[PDB]
RNA sequence: CGCCCGCCCCCCGGCGACGCGCACGGGGACCGCGGCGGGCGGCGCCCCGGCCCGCGAACGCCCCGCAGCCCCCGGACGCCUUGCGCGGAGAGGGGGGCCCGGGGGCGGACCCCGCGCGUCCCCGGCCGCCCCUGAAAAGCCGGGGGGCGCCGGCCGCGCGCCGUACCGACCGCAGCAGGACUCCGGGGUCAGCAGCCUCUAGCGCGGGAGCGAACGCGGCUCAGGGAAGUCGGCAAGCCGGCUCCGUAACCUCGGGAAAAGGAGUGGCUCUGACGGCCGGGUCAGAACUGGAACGGACGCGGGGAUCCCGACUGUUUACUAG
RNA sequence: UACUCCGCGCCCCGGAGGACUGAGGGGGAGACGGGUUCCGCGGCGCCUGCAUCUGGCCGCGGGUGACUCGGGCCUAAGCGGC
């Protein structure tokens, strides 16, 4: 697992080499109502929590259909 | 818990330098063993017995090609100053000879 | 031990599928008057040295 | 820092069926609770009045944990109600009580 | 010598072995302990190492020596009269 | 010295790869104390004084990492350890590089908060010791010379053979008070991993009842005397922890020596001393007070004056001789 | 060092009480040796030096999964071949 950056990401996503993507919105404690973007390669797990929820969806919107994508939203 | 004893990791119990543990907590509440393995030397000089600069303690066979190299003309084989000694011996002895 | 050949461990084997006592029908097929099969053993009283 | 300003609440209104009312209650709690093992000065900074469901207590610029109003409910109820009832806490500053 | 009158290094064997044994004793470890000027670097930084092996705590130098003691009289008299018969035979060739 | 990764041959090297020790320092785990949140017990009187729970791996990337070793400027009675040790073959100072079985942050994974003595394991730099110097090879890598030439990135596939239950259920003719290697190791009292009580875990083992003779086996007490007993002080008894006082002849000058021999020691309430920009225990002194009592169980030298033999530590007739 | 009451029986199981081993363990696991003793269901003809409804006993069925743990490779003291 590793950490990755925005704008290697939907590049990663341009190249296909991600085989799928979740989405999850963390909301309690440091992580503030932000959520995490989590990206299955053929080698590493890559993640990267967006500083807000709003930029989450601009990001999963400008790959959407490009990958196939889950949501979790745990509110419990 | 109240008892925090473990049992051996390894084929045997008999406690050799290639057999040791270390102890740490898991998620599960739960008190693990972990191997501790042998850490080997980094390359010594030739001429002196002392370690050469650059090159860290892993075996050469988990290192790339440029993390295991010193660029100089000897580099890895023998230290600066060893070189030194040569360069000024070869160039005194064959102006004089 | 529990770090054994499979040349004792074959060994063994046979020794364990053969302790059994004579099948009822056979008995009586064969009119049979001694009944007990005495090629058994019992791990307890035995040295198999296998 | 001891700003005080804490709350504390104990829904008894679970219990309105048996007789339990809440000003005895209040003034057991007036009477016996103590400050730095001291009976004196709690009236400066101590309050619990009678409310429509619970005993509240305020505190100005004092500071204490939830266990101690749990350990003075309990002591009340074991003057009388012994047996009955169980102090769960509910949210994070109320209490309440329900049978066995 | 505030401590022992006469024993010195040799208090270590307490009442054990007697006054030779521990006199000769004294002598040879007091030789066998102490410092020695390194011939190459003018300082006492020489220390035994085994038997007859000696080592330079300064320039790391190695040298082959008595037991006990760095030089022993003997090597001395035949380095000596190495030296002056190699003179004689190189002035006649 | 860094950063983005060439192979084959001859030669030169490295890693694998190594003793013991009293101490000192660092990390981890364990342990304890305080705070906050959740649950429980008992309650004649007290009780914010009792108990339980509060978790975070391998691996990837970025920072930090003491001591050690090295580079630049320049040109010295200084630097520094518990101990040492180092310097014109270049110290101190200022500025850098390398290694460090480790730590922090972010991921793995929507992490209650602080503090401290000790214990065990591992590591580090030193110092000490030897008529004792504390394995080898497969395998892997580097350098020099020569000859050759994509060598890395992404994506896909693959990884054969054998062991694997359980047990002190093993050997002693037995379900025999014998013998039988190793690993993990909490709390209190304490110098202690000793003795005594205990949390966790495990568990009531060739059967029971009555009675309370002799005698036996294992224990306890005993007036006055104190070895008169006996081949023979055999057996039992005395002493014993810690602190202070005081210690002879003789001697291979190291010892003898805990010589011999005296005095104190509980509880409670106080006073002083020793660090750091709250912590910790230890050492010393005083008043009061208990049947003239305090190492209150436990644990734990009886001593002295001489003669013979062997210098000493060591070894020996497994099953009658140490 | 040691059992008792009730269900139910001094010995099995359950609840309640009272004790013990006492972290060099009557604890938790391996090496060697044993070889099915392991697990479930049923049983008391033998054995369980008293009893037994219990059992390492008797009958019937089951149970051991590896690219990463060990062996297979290396060499030691040695042994063999030439
Ligand atoms: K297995
Ligand atoms: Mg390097
Ligand atoms: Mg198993
Ligand atoms: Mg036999
Ligand atoms: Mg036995
Ligand atoms: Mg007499
Ligand atoms: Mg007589
Ligand atoms: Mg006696
Ligand atoms: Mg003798
Ligand atoms: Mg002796
Ligand atoms: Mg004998
Ligand atoms: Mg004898
Ligand atoms: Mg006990
Ligand atoms: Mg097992
Ligand atoms: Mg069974
Ligand atoms: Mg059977
Ligand atoms: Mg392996
Ligand atoms: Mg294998
Ligand atoms: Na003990
Ligand atoms: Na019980």
């Amino acid at each position: 697992p590793n950490t990755i950056t925005e704008e290697n990401l939907m590049k990663m996503i341009a190249d296909g080499r991600g085989k799928k993507l979740v989405v999850k919105s963390c909301s309690k404690g440091r992580l503030q109502g932000k959520v995490k973007l989590k990206l299955r390669t053929a080698k590493y797990l890559y993640t990267l929590t967006v500083p807000n929820a709003d930029d989450a969806k601009s990001i999963v919107k400008g790959c959407k259909d490009k990958v196939e994508v889950q949501y979790v939203n745990d509110s419990e | 818990m109240a008892d925090c004893r473990v049992t051996c990791r390894f084929h045997s119990t008999y406690r050799t330098r290639s057999k040791i543990v270390r102890y740490k907590r898991t998620p599960g509440n739960r008190l693990t063993s972990l191997r501790v393995k042998k850490l080997p030397n980094a390359p010594h000089c030739a001429e002196t017995g002392k370690q050469i600069h650059g090159i860290p303690r892993v075996i050469p066979q988990h290192l790339t090609r440029q993390q295991r190299k010193v660029s100089r003309p000897y580099g890895g084989k023998l230290c600066g100053s060893a070189l030194r000694a040569h360069i000024l011996e070869s160039f005194l002895n064959e102006e004089n000879q | 031990s529990a770090n054994k050949t499979l040349e004792r461990k074959l060994r063994l084997g046979k020794k364990i599928r053969m302790n059994k006592n004579i099948p009822r029908w056979v008995i009586l097929k064969d009119k049979l008057k001694k009944r007990w099969n005495y090629k058994r053993h019992h791990w307890r009283r035995s040295h198999l040295k296998l | 820092k001891e700003q005080g300003n804490i709350r504390f609440a104990v829904d008894c209104s679970a219990g309105k069926d048996l007789e339990l009312n809440l000003n005895e209650f209040a003034d057991y709690v007036r009477t016996h609770f103590k400050i730095n093992n001291r009976k004196h000065g709690v009236a400066e900074k101590v309050a619990c009045s009678v409310e429509g469901d619970s005993l509240v207590i305020q505190t100005t610029g004092y500071e204490f944990a939830k266990r101690y109003v749990k350990y003075l409910t309990k002591r009340f109820l074991y003057q009388d109600y012994q047996g009955v009832f169980r102090v769960l806490s509910t949210d994070k500053e109320t209490y309440t009580l329900k049978p066995y | 010598a505030k401590r022992t009158k006469k024993v010195g290094l040799t208090g270590k064997y307490g009442t054990r072995y007697g006054r030779a044994a521990r006199k000769q004793l004294l002598k040879i470890e007091t030789s066998q302990k102490a410092k020695y000027t390194c011939p190459f670097c003018a300082k006492d930084k020489v220390r035994r190492t085994a038997c007859g092996i000696w080592t330079c705590r300064s320039c790391s130098k190695t040298m082959a020596g008595g037991a006990y003691s760095l030089h022993t009289e003997p090597a001395n008299a035949a380095r000596a009269t190495i030296r002056r018969l190699r003179l004689a035979r190189e002035d006649a060739q």
